[PDB]
């Protein structure tokens, strides 16, 4: 009954004193606040002191990022952050993919940002995170310049110190292993070149791989960067990586590397595929265990999205017609295997397991997505199921984080269209309400304040119909897609909502880069369960002109011989599907109690009064 | 404000260190900087942080022991309530005798 | 805007504030200046660092711009460094104050 | 909390330590680093254990 | 309208001299009326 009531009315159950996971500077506050005499001056010196916190973990800003997955959409990212300090402070915090159902995360996805004890001093803001056997390990390069400035026994000393640190189960940070990497780093500055660091982590090896490159405007897979690299065992001694491993290692991550303009996120490192099987599965009949297996699984990736397997698959029970081995796809025997027939050094009686040990299987197979399925069929009705995953790391760019800041502070990362404030500029803002006085920080006007717009972007409004059941379908639900983002020019489901009675709208902010919008510009238009729309201008077209430097919706009449992004086209149709399309010229978006920094905002705006 | 005037030192502990990491010496001995400075600076910095919350742990616990010498002290009170009533019926029955 | 003509009431001083950091200023050039209604402290730092030989004679000067703040708890900002030597050695290779 | 975040800074006094035994002058003056610099942080570490 | 202590400087009207009036389909009707300019002399300037 209480779990039950707990259910229907939380509201019994909340104190405002404890909560699930409530921030480091709320404790902190309820620790100075933990008194018999609490006097308005006490409670405001408490007041102002929880302030100066919230007002540096408001100050954060993100350098580098790591995502812990192949895929960008799937996984969690590990962002790390400093504050505005010269002896400057780094912080990390944790973000979910899988809670974001479509382009945009919940706050619960966002994790806390948590100081790192550790104190590091970064050359040139070199420093990437890299998870490793589910651990957060912190790489980072520091140099030393000691320069003599003189003529008669001039001395000019540099040295670039890799340094490695991972975080332990009770909070606490390792000591920084310490690799001597300046020559590397010197053979890369002896070229005319800015150095980037790629950092991540191969599972099939057990390595994390280290390569400093050089800067370019664009990697283009036949000139290759300046490289230098280097990959460093569980075991944190240093492990030797030749160049023809080297050319594979960069050649497979072109697409993930820091460019002079625009800064990326890397992803656990995958040549072409990687495997999700377990070896042994036993089973553990009343009679015998069965335990059936696969021995030495290996892969070659012939081309574009083919795959080679090669492995020994065997059953091992310990105390002909019977006993196969049979591999499916998801309706497709790929290879199957009898006991009897194609089996070298069938097990004698006397043996207590029988290792069958069948033959080596080679099997060629198309996708990205390759969910198989090993059966060691044992009937007359036991079967051994022994699953293979193989996914495929897509090379595209739609599967690359990256992260931006904008001139005016916030900073924002970007997955293909989607983008995601990860800055507060709230800071900014508060000193003018803290020094008035604690009634104006707690204002409503406060939490009204203003938020730049993530980028160069616009928004749009779209009205939408009525269901009737007729031209929309069945299902009501409606998915506003978009177009003409990169050199893909295709439906991409950009937005989705369900369709609900007689008016409904819906304000979209639609990004730009200037390299985007490829042809005619980016194009909106409706889904349904009936025929889409987006045939020949029923879509909503925008472009930007950069003389006027504003977005001009194309479609709005029918226009003749109207502006476009290329130039004058001739016969310009009326958007179809919606009802009204207008540009909305500098939308607010206050403040997003949904976003990154939700919970600080909730703790300083709810909590901390309660 | 003891325990909160403890943690009001780290980071000028930090400002120390960072300006200790810039090399001293200059000329034909290039320089001498002390590389474990961050490292020292940070650890006196956990060191007044525990040193700090155990002060507040002190505060919290003198707190608790003034509010149970109150509610002792409620005991005591409503003791010699109780007993004063009783000494008045006392004297109403020897009005009575 | 407490002073109504010409003369303040002592309702329109502030007490002293000791300021935390410790600041080591070149020639008096210490400014305090507001912004975003918040306390700035800027001043100047020298490195004087000189031979006085003829082998090897070495004169080194390095002029730092030195920024700190305060915040809602009195504590005051670790100072945030600029390196200003090249400005300042500008205007003293002119004959110059 | 105090009597865990006590002990979690032994290891940082021992990178201090490791970090200030390579020389730090070079040139004509050829390194200065302080050797007993292991046994200060271990004797610091058994205190604040 | 604009006015100074007395002096209305610019008066503007939403009929004449606005490019893109719009439509009812918009729940938000923005109306843009024109770039205003207007010379003014004095120090403290408390315009409304």
């Amino acid at each position: 009954a209480g779990v039950s009531e707990l259910a229907y009315y939380p509201e019994n159950y909340i104190d405002p004193t404890i909560r699930i996971g409530q921030t480091g500077m709320m404790n902190n506050l309820l620790q100075q606040l933990s008194q018999s005499q609490l006097n308005i001056d006490t409670v405001e010196d408490s007041f102002k002191n929880y302030l100066t916190a919230f007002e540096d973990v408001a100050n954060l800003q993100v350098i580098s990022g790591y995502h812990d997955s192949i895929n960008v959409n799937e996984g969690l990212t590990y962002l790390i952050g400093y504050s505005q300090t010269e002896p400057r402070i780094y912080y990390w915090r944790n973000v979910d993919h899988q809670k974001c159902q479509h382009g945009q995360f919940a706050a619960n996805a966002w994790g806390e940002w948590k100081k790192i004890e550790i104190p590091i001093n970064v050359w040139q803001e070199n420093i990437r995170p890299v998870i490793y056997k589910s651990r957060l390990y912190l790489l980072w390069l520091e140099q030393k310049e000691l320069k003599n400035e003189s003529e008669d026994g001039k001395i000019d000393i540099t040295d670039y110190i890799l340094k490695l640190s991972h975080i332990r189960y009770d909070g606490s940070w390792s000591s920084p292993f310490n690799f001597n990497v300046t020559d590397k780093i010197e053979n890369l500055i002896n070229k005319k070149a800015s150095i980037g660091m790629y950092c991540s982590s191969d599972y099939e090896k057990d390595v994390i791989i280290v390569y400093f490159h050089e800067k370019k405007d664009n990697y283009s897979f036949n000139s290759l960067p300046a490289r230098e690299g280097m990959t460093i065992n569980p075991d944190m001694t240093l492990s030797i990586l030749t160049e023809n491993d080297l050319d594979a290692i960069v050649k497979s991550t072109l697409s993930e590397l820091d460019t002079r303009t625009e800064y990326k996120v890397n992803n656990q490192f995958a040549t072409d595929y990687l495997a999700e099987y377990k070896e042994s599965i036993t089973t553990k009949n009343k009679l015998a265990s069965f335990t059936g297996n696969i021995f030495d699984l290996s892969y070659i990736s012939p081309g574009n999205g083919h795959i080679n397997l090669t492995f020994n698959p065997s059953m091992e029970i310990n105390f002909d017609k019977n006993i196969s081995f049979l591999l499916k796809n998801g309706s497709d025997i790929l290879v199957e295997l009898n006991a009897e027939d194609h089996v070298a050094s069938k097990p004698s009686h006397e043996s207590d397991p029988m290792v069958y040990d069948f033959n080596q299987v080679k099997v060629d197979i198309e996708g990205y997505d390759i969910p198989l399925v090993s059966e060691f069929i044992i009937k007359q009705d036991i079967v051994i199921e022994s699953p293979i995953h193989i996914k495929l790391k897509s090379k595209d760019t739609s599967n690359v984080i990256s992260l931006h800041k904008m001139p005016s502070g916030t900073q924002y990362m970007q997955i293909g269209p989607y983008r995601t404030r990860l800055n507060t500029l709230f800071s900014r803002k508060l000193a003018e309400r803290a020094n008035i006085g604690i009634d104006n920080v707690l204002s409503m006007e406060t939490q009204n304040l203003p938020e730049p717009q993530l980028g160069e972007g616009f928004y749009a409004t779209f009205k939408l119909p009525p269901y009737n059941k007729e031209e929309h379908g069945d299902e009501r639900w409606f998915k506003i897609h978009i177009g003409n983002i990169d050199g893909n020019s295709a439906r991409q489901p950009y937005y989705e909502g369900m369709l609900s009675d007689i008016e409904t709208t819906v304000t979209l902010f639609v990004p730009y880069a200037k390299g985007y919008y490829i042809r005619e510009g980016v194009r909106l238009g409706v889904g349904y369960k009936k025929i889409i729309y987006d045939k020949s201008w029923e879509s909503a077209f925008f472009y930007f002109d950069e003389t006027k430097n504003q977005f001009i919706f194309i479609n709005d009449a029918d226009h003749d011989s109207g502006m476009t992004q290329q130039g004058i086209v001739k016969n310009i149709k009326k958007y179809k599907g919606f009802i009204h399309v207008v540009v909305m010229k500098n939308n607010t978006e206050p403040m997003d109690f949904n976003g990154a920094n939700a919970i600080y905002f909730w703790e300083l705006f709810y909590y901390t009064p309660m | 404000s003891s325990s909160v005037l403890s943690t009001s030192g780290t980071a000028l502990h930090m400002a120390a260190a960072a300006a200790d990491l810039v090399p001293n010496i200059y000329g034909f001995a290039v320089g001498g900087s002390r590389f474990g400075a961050l490292f020292n600076a940070s650890a006196i910095g956990i060191e007044i942080s525990a040193s700090a919350t155990r002060i507040a742990a002190d505060k919290i616990s003198q707190s608790e022991i003034y509010r149970r010498r109150r509610q002792e002290w409620e005991i005591q009170r409503n003791n010699a309530e109780a007993e004063i009533k009783q000494i008045d019926a006392q004297l109403a029955t020897l009005a009575v005798r």
